[PDB]
DNA sequence: GCACAATTTAACACTTTTGTCAAG
DNA sequence: CTTGACAAAAGTGTTAAATTGTGCTATACT
């Protein structure tokens, strides 16, 4: 999405979008748990082991 | 030392990019809309989502148990819309985190500014708030430039945020500076005529006159206004002031005291209120009342011929009469012993 | 620094109370 | 000690003038 519609990236029929050339990367230690239908948790409150995420 | 302190927390984190700064603007309004399409959602105010957002992000209990004694009920009106929101699809769940997040980027925005508006406040010094009490007022500026911006415009935050910092700054100095309160426009005004004083007086290179001076200012200006404004202009004198050549002298207990009575005044008003007294035993009985109610002696309020002939049941006009029988029957009595003839200033 | 809503003040038209006079 | 009649003084109500309280602007400037 862009300033103006006239730059926005529109998909020319289907396929796979990639991310490249990043300005700078950073990493943080972590461990992601990726999800599919909505969420029960919110940003910023505390987890613990066995919560459910 | 707080000073360089401010400086190194601030100096703690990175300006921003222009990348950067676009991106900002972009979340942060995205937000701002997020909580426009919740309301149309729950149906609830465009503060009240906004507010109970920085109750989940901004603190815990500590952001509604100190605005005040009173704020808003957190357990109550909060807690309620805290679980309120928290029963909606997908569809608007997603808007709500847009929120937190979109709000919490406006912090990022100011905090990175935040380099500027201490470098811009700088130049301020002398208005009698010192740096970080000036600068401080100046940072609030900047909070409401932040809300107010449009990345759209594609203007850098630099050029729109220095206009609210030097709004705030030159509201605060108006509205404190001396030690008293001065109306904003008469404090700015001031400042305009000495701006015009140490112009002319630049120019024709002698100092100028009342007269002049208004003048030189515009229509309806004379040489009262100028020098009226003026004697307001002065603040007040601190009363640590040294008088004499001396360490050991100071100007506040050259300062008497007229709002309480002296002992020669406490025994005078006695004099007057006792020899008033038997001076008015002398009197007849009807008059000697009627005249210490006319005079307030009684209930120190004083009492109308209305009142004294509904006392009495005589008319309004006979009471008349009778005061001036009394005071001219006192008078033979004055006039002769001489006691109460003094009391004339 | 300025356009202006906000609120205060002096402005003033006018009603009612209160001091007052010649006569009972 | 008493009326009635009046003008001055003190009220009471609505206005015009002024005085004071506020939000804000956009090149960029960290």
């Amino acid at each position: 999405a862009a300033i103006d519609p006239e730059e926005e990236v529109i998909a020319e029929a289907e396929g796979v979008v990639h991310l490249h050339e990043p300005a700078s990367i950073l990493v943080v230690k972590a461990r992601v748990y990726p999800f599919e239908d909505d969420v029960e948790v919110t940003t910023g409150d505390r987890v613990a082991p066995g919560d459910v995420l | 030392d707080p000073v360089r302190q401010y400086l190194h927390e601030i100096g703690q984190v990175p300006l921003l990019t222009l990348e950067e700064e676009i991106d900002l603007a972009r979340k942060v309004e995205e937000g701002m809309e997020a909580i426009k399409k919740l309301s149309e959602a729950t149906g609830l105010d465009q503060e009240l989502i906004r507010e109970v957002v920085r109750a989940k992000i901004l603190g815990t209990a500590r952001i509604q148990k100190i605005p005040g004694l009173k704020e808003k009920p957190d357990p109550k009106t909060v807690e309620e819309v805290d679980g309120k929101l928290k029963s909606l699809p997908k569809e608007l769940k997603r808007y709500l985190h847009i929120a937190r997040e979109g709000e919490a980027a406006r912090q990022h925005l100011i905090e990175a500014n935040l380099r500027l508006v201490v470098s811009i406040a700088k130049k301020y010094t002398g208005r009698g708030l010192s740096f970080l009490d000036l600068i401080q007022e100046g940072n609030q500026g900047l909070i409401r430039a932040v809300e107010k911006f449009e990345y759209k415009r594609r203007f850098k935050f630099s050029t729109y945020a220095t206009w609210w910092i030097r709004q705030a700054i030159n509201r605060a100095i108006a509205d404190q500076a001396r030690t008293i309160r001065i109306p904003v426009h008469m404090v700015e005004t001031i400042n305009k005529l000495s701006r015009t004083a140490r112009q002319l007086q630049q120019e024709l290179g002698r100092e100028p006159s009342y007269e002049e001076i208004a003048e030189a200012m515009g229509p309806g200006w004379d040489a009262k206004r100028v020098e009226e404004t003026l004697k307001i202009a002065q603040e007040p004198v601190s009363l640590e002031t040294p008088i004499g050549d001396e360490k050991d002298s100071f100007y506040g207990d050259f300062i008497p005291d007229e709002n309480l009575p002296s002992p020669v005044e406490a025994a005078a008003q006695s004099l007057l209120s006792e020899e008033l007294e038997k001076a008015l035993s002398k009197l007849s009985e009807r008059e000697a009342m009627v005249l210490k109610l006319r005079k307030g002696l009684i209930d120190g309020r004083e009492h109308t011929l209305e009142e004294v002939g509904a006392y009495f049941g005589v008319t309004r006009e006979r009471i008349r009469q009778i005061e001036n029988k009394a005071l001219r029957k006192l008078k033979y009595h004055e006039s002769r012993t001489r006691k109460l003839r003094d009391f004339l200033e």
